[PDB]
DNA sequence: GCTTGACAAAAGTGTTAAATTGTGCTATACT
DNA sequence: CAATTTAACACTTTTGTCAAGC
């Protein structure tokens, strides 16, 4: 496997103590005020001695690798929270890792002045980054994180429901016992769904896949597609039988050329026509095509 | 089209692969969960 | 059979080239250094700053709208620490730590 | 590292690849395949071939 | 598979930013190895997902 | 961080094991973080002291 | 051949209110 | 929890319908 690598390395590193962790702690502190004194004497440029300059610039590197030892501590701590979610969405090297965001994490807010364990600090950060990282990346369709939340109160009911009443529970139960509507509980029931792979093998064997036997109800069919193309010209030639006034108000109020649907008054421009003469015109051109003399031509395609 | 002559292949120094790049895959999410809709800066971008 | 779809709505428009409408070209140039072009319609402003391919943000060439969008640096260790102690518990503790590699 | 990290540089992963063919002389290699194959007896040419 | 690639990418993108120990990043960057090698080959290396 | 194609890693022949003479086993190792590589050695610095 | 005034439902104004989403933090000890 | 997005509506404006006539 390749997580054995990982667990052979973590043993390379013994396990603390609450002493040693506290001055560990103070050592941090001291690094990171030394670093900020640092940055207040480059701000004026003071001249900081020789002597004090080495041993300053040893004791920041202690600091460091002083957190760097407290982080890699603590790495079969948080291996061993995260051995709990393994099974199910997410890998289990990558929830150790989110576990070790969570431990940094966790070293970032350590407080030694407490005298509190850092196991017991700890295991709240891992915890909290491990299931943040299980909600966010367990899924292809990605839900937020209070739909997961609600997901799993579902799914909990769900389960003590059927241990409970000792049948299929019917959608009313499981709302009487959520308090939640009837269409909501639905809604977060068909939200759970998890999409079917793609590459299956329906038909017992590799025969076809699964994606052999689907067809597409949005195909582009070309009977339809080829008469289209002839109606637009059916109507570019019924149009001309109108007067150039009357066809052009059609023309513009549907947009045959640009499409947008003109309205009155920008038809108005045409002559500075106001809106009433031409919903008088449009009226008579309706009038004119709809009579069978010219809509039997057209009456095919509706 | 329907002017070939020989198809060759080789490797890509990555050069390539940044030409033929429409923009980099930044996040992972997929779609949206109730509406249908593509995420933007993730797989299935628009 | 199954049948299955995708929210690709088809449209029977056979206009290729019927339809031309006016357009401009805006160039923008990324933090490394390489440069693209975009053609933009004729409305409004053109954005000042613009994702490009390689996944830089580039700003337009022409330059512009010196506006860095409220900047807002994530929380630093030294910030992070700080609500935690006194800076006069930190003043003390380097002068404790300063002790003991002065005495070493 | 620590005794002597000015004199030689180490590295790992596909990094540590990548910077060793940075510097790769192609020719050289070829070359001494050739002379190994005109001087090699046994299983040497063979490698080598 | 791809998805798998960029979780752990990012995830690196990240642990370099805050300067993480050495080891949890050379474990970030096998994953990412590791997690290529499926997307290019499924099984060629260990046992496929 | 980089990542190396996995085609010619592995394959037997592994192609970049033979453009670089490292064995079949000491990429593999050098490849997932198991083992160190010297990129380069500073040979005329090491020979002056 | 075409225009003014009286009305009307429909398409927006502008802000607020409700739902949804991203986010840091939980200190008995646990390796 | 604060931020972001969306519905909600009391009301304004653009738009479409009649009766009349210079």
């Amino acid at each position: 496997d390749s997580v054995r690598a990982y667990l052979k390395q973590i043993g390379k590193v013994a396990l603390l103590n609450a002493e040693e962790e506290v001055e560990l702690a103070k050592r941090i502190e001291a690094g990171l005020y030394a670093t900020q004194k640092l940055a207040e004497l480059a701000e004026k440029g003071e001249k900081l001695p020789v002597q004090q300059r080495r041993d300053m610039q040893w004791i920041c590197r202690d600091g460091d690798r002083a957190k760097n030892h407290l982080l890699e501590a603590n790495l079969r701590l948080v291996v061993s929270l995260a051995k709990r979610y393994t099974g199910r969405g997410m890998a289990f090297l990558d929830l150790i890792q989110e576990g070790n965001l969570g431990l940094i994490r966790a070293v970032e807010k350590f407080d030694y002045t407490k005298g509190y364990k850092f196991s017991t600090y700890a295991t709240w950060w891992i915890r909290q980054a491990i299931t943040r990282a299980m909600a966010d990346q367990a899924r292809t369709i990605r839900i937020p994180v209070h739909m997961v939340e609600v997901i799993n109160k579902l799914g909990r009911i769900q389960r003590e429901l059927l241990q409970d009443l000792g049948r299929e529970p019917t959608p009313e139960e499981l709302a009487k016992e959520m308090d939640i509507t009837p269409e909501k509980v639905l809604e977060i029931q068909q939200y759970a769904r998890e999409p079917i792979s793609l590459d299956q093998t329906i038909g017992d064997e590799g025969d076809s896949q699964l994606g052999d036997f689907i067809e597409d109800s949005e195909a582009v069919v070309a009977v339809d597609a080829v008469s289209f193309t002839l109606l637009q010209d059916q109507l570019q030639s019924v149009l001309e039988t109108l007067s150039e006034r009357e066809a052009g108000v059609v023309r513009l109020r549907f947009g045959l050329t640009d499409g947008q649907p003109r309205t009155l008054d920008e038809i108005g421009q045409v002559y500075g026509v106001t809106r009433e003469r031409i919903r008088q015109i449009e009226s008579k051109t309706m009038s004119k095509l709809r009579h069978p003399s010219r809509s039997q031509v057209l009456r095919d395609y509706l | 089209v329907n002017f070939f002559d020989e198809l060759r292949i080789g490797l890509a120094t990555a050069d390539d692969i940044r030409n033929w790049s429409y923009g980099e895959v930044k996040k992972p999410e997929t779609i949206n969960y109730r509406t249908l809709k593509p995420e933007k800066d993730g797989l299935f971008c628009e | 059979v199954l049948r299955g779809s995708r929210l690709g709505a088809v449209s029977y428009e056979t206009d290729r080239n019927h339809d031309l409408a006016p357009r401009q070209v805006a160039r923008y140039r990324t933090d490394n250094g390489e440069e693209f072009d975009v053609p933009f319609a004729d409305d409004a402003e053109i954005p000042g700053t613009w994702l490009c391919r390689n996944g830089l943000e580039g700003t337009l060439i022409e330059g512009d709208v010196p506006e860095p969008k409220k900047v807002k640096p994530p929380r630093t260790h030294w910030d992070m620490l700080l609500e935690r102690r006194s800076v006069e518990e930190l003043e003390e503790l380097l002068k404790e730590r300063l002790d003991l590699i002065k005495a070493k | 590292q620590d005794r002597y990290g000015e004199y030689f540089t180490g590295a790992m992963g596909a990094e540590s690849i990548k910077k060793l063919i940075e510097n790769f002389d192609i020719d050289a290699e070829a070359e001494s395949l050739r002379e190994v194959i005109r001087s090699g007896k046994g299983q040497k040419k063979l490698r080598a071939l | 598979l791809y998805r798998r690639v960029i979780n752990r990418n990012n995830r690196l993108k990240r642990l370099i930013d805050l300067g993480a120990p050495e080891i949890i990043v050379n474990n970030e960057k096998r994953m990412l190895q590791e997690s290529v090698d499926a997307l290019f080959d499924n099984g060629r290396r260990g046992r496929p997902v | 961080a980089p990542v190396t194609h996995i085609w010619y890693f592995k394959g037997v022949p592994s192609r970049l094991g033979y453009l670089l003479d490292l064995a079949p086993k000491d990429l593999e190792k050098i490849i997932y973080f198991a083992a160190y590589v010297i990129t380069s050695v500073d040979d005329e610095m090491r020979h002056n002291e």
